[PDB]
């Protein structure tokens, strides 16, 4: 009935600008990015990688810009495109789904773990290592051969139940080969850690 | 309107650390238990050093400090041991601490085989009553292993978590639903909500229902109207800023409730008063409601003072009272106060079922 349209069209503008309110929200939101936002201690504190919390929350943020965009596709159907402030509404979106792009993020991940990761993966043989620590005295500690190694396993892992894509395999058999040795390093790595403390 | 009591904290053993799970005294009255997380400011305190406090006391000092070697992911109290502290790590170990010794490390450490979990423990648990109890950790790992509060150096009961696929549950925050029929469903990484037993050889997940993409935080189950339904119902969180209510089965059930300003952390519907679902957010912000009263508004809410990411939150078991878990080391104790059970509140089961039609 086009006759709702009427006040529909009234209060065209108060739904155009109080969505703008909410999209120019999130363009604040995403501006103060993941590193910094509370988002990287939550999502570190569920054990999620910087790089799958950081994807997780750009996606999210993408779905809640599309939801606001589902609501005004709902407003006037396909008025509300050309419309009085629809118009810079379109703008605000297109320039904020350029903003959240992860294949960006998903290129440095493949790109730094195909630069120096690609010995990073089975450095299990020398399972002990002596150090040095420049301190008062200048001590040594032992170190076993693990330390973003695991992180790497849960990215992979994440992204693929996640997203999916065509994730380089041999990093992924890598990843596997690390999965059937990692448990050993965890309990080594607490024993050495328990013998510290004693 | 929400009662705030007072607060529990302290500089002393909650210096700049995350506030991880929690949980009410299961056996004792009101004197709850706070698992927290490692500070990497401070290499040289212990990395998860649980607290407890005591609301019938009257006081402020942690009542019992108690830390492992690693950050403690899931803490919470024993069935029957007035004197015992379950643990959950981020190694994979499970612990256990004792009041009554005053030895501030944990008395009994699972061992780090692979029988044993080798990943973060975000839900570990006690089941049943005095001898239809056991343990029952479930590492992200996607192991389950039922282990007797005595014997702990090898499951007594234990298999993994797997779907139809041969792929790993990544869970986080299970949860058994009431009687312990043994069909607790686990909150997964992300989607992919999961029912399973554990009796029989089809023990284990039993089906997927999707409704939500973000990432799973937590999960609830809850209890009779007053004898008055079924009340297997149960509630999730995630971080697509929603929560879905569920059944046991359906796949893409009823509303998914979302919040929006703020990233979901946990749910936990107290049984008491049907539904009264408290969820947290990434902002500050205690924003729970009834589904009989309102449809899709929280009823009685609050902020927080600040911005405190509310981690997790739960309810003053066999009463009403919140217990409040920060990204910060810091727990508030909210109250709901005027919002009584309401007596033969069946209007949400009417209210459910009118909108599970549409």
């Amino acid at each position: 009935r086009p006759h709702i349209r009427g006040a529909i069209r009234e209060y065209q503008t108060q739904l155009i600008q109080r969505v703008k309110d909410d999209i120019e929200s999130l363009h604040d939101k995403f501006k103060v990015q993941y590193p910094q936002s509370q988002a990287c201690k939550m999502s570190h504190v569920r054990d999620l990688p910087p790089v799958s919390g950081s994807i997780i929350w750009a996606k999210q943020i993408d779905r809640q810009l599309t939801a606001y965009m589902k609501r005004v596709e709902d407003v006037l159907g396909k008025g509300w495109e050309n419309h009085v402030e629809g118009q810079k509404l379109k703008q605000d979106g297109d320039s904020f789904r350029m903003k959240l792009n992860t294949q960006e993020i998903f290129d440095d991940w493949a790109r730094k773990v195909q630069q120096r990761n690609l010995g990073v993966s089975g450095r299990i043989f020398t399972i002990e290592s002596t150090r040095v620590r420049g301190r008062t005295g200048n001590v040594l500690k032992l170190k076993v051969n693990f330390l973003p190694e695991i992180i790497t396993l849960s990215k992979e892992v994440r992204n693929l139940k996640w997203l999916g894509f065509r994730v380089p395999l041999a990093i992924v058999n890598k990843a596997h080969q690390a999965n059937q040795l990692y448990p050993f390093a965890i309990s080594l790595i607490e024993s050495v850690r328990t013998y510290e403390r004693t | 309107k929400l009662s705030l009591n007072r607060q529990f904290f302290d500089e002393r053993w909650s210096k700049h650390r995350v506030v991880s799970c929690l949980d009410w005294s299961s056996q004792y009255p009101e004197l709850l238990v706070a698992s927290y997380n490692n500070n990497e400011d401070a290499p040289h305190e212990p990395d998860g050093v649980a607290l407890v406090w005591n609301m019938k006391y009257k006081k402020t000092t942690p009542e019992y400090v108690f830390h492992c070697q690693s950050a403690v992911m899931s803490a919470t109290f024993a069935k029957f041991h007035p004197n015992l502290v379950v643990g959950g790590t981020y190694s994979g170990q499970i612990v256990l601490w004792d009041n009554r010794s005053n030895k501030r490390t944990p008395v009994q450490r699972t061992p780090l085989s692979a029988a044993a979990h080798t990943h973060p423990v975000y839900c570990v648990n006690v089941v049943g009553t005095q001898n239809a109890h056991n343990l029952i950790s479930i590492s992200t790992d996607g192991k389950i292993c039922s282990w007797s509060l005595d014997m702990l150096s090898h499951p007594q009961d234990s298999m993994e978590l797997v779907h139809k696929q041969s792929k790993a549950v990544a869970v986080t925050s299970m949860s058994f639903p009431v009687g312990d029929v043994n069909n607790f469903v686990v909150g997964s990484e992300e989607g992919s909500v999961y029912t399973a037993c554990r009796h029989g050889s089809k023990a284990g997940i039993s089906e997927m229902f999707e409704g939500h993409q973000g990432p799973i935080t937590g999960i609830h189950c809850h209890a009779a109207v007053g004898a008055v339904d079924f009340s297997h119902l149960f509630v999730t969180s995630s971080f697509d800023w929603t929560v879905k209510l569920w059944s046991t089965k359906n796949n893409k059930p009823l509303y998914s409730f979302e919040d929006n300003a703020g990233y979901v952390y946990d749910v936990m519907w107290s049984p008491t008063h049907p539904a009264l679902f408290a969820c947290v957010d990434g902002m500050g912000r205690l924003d729970l409601w009834n589904l009989n009263n309102d449809t899709e508004v929280p009823t009685a809410s609050i902020s927080v003072e600040g911005n405190p990411a509310l981690n997790r939150v739960r309810w003053t078991h066999s009463g009403r009272e919140i217990a409040v878990g920060d990204s910060e080391g810091q727990i508030v104790i909210y109250d709901v106060g005027e919002q009584i059970a309401v007596p033969r509140n069946d209007e949400w089961a009417r209210f459910g079922r009118t909108l599970a039609e549409i």
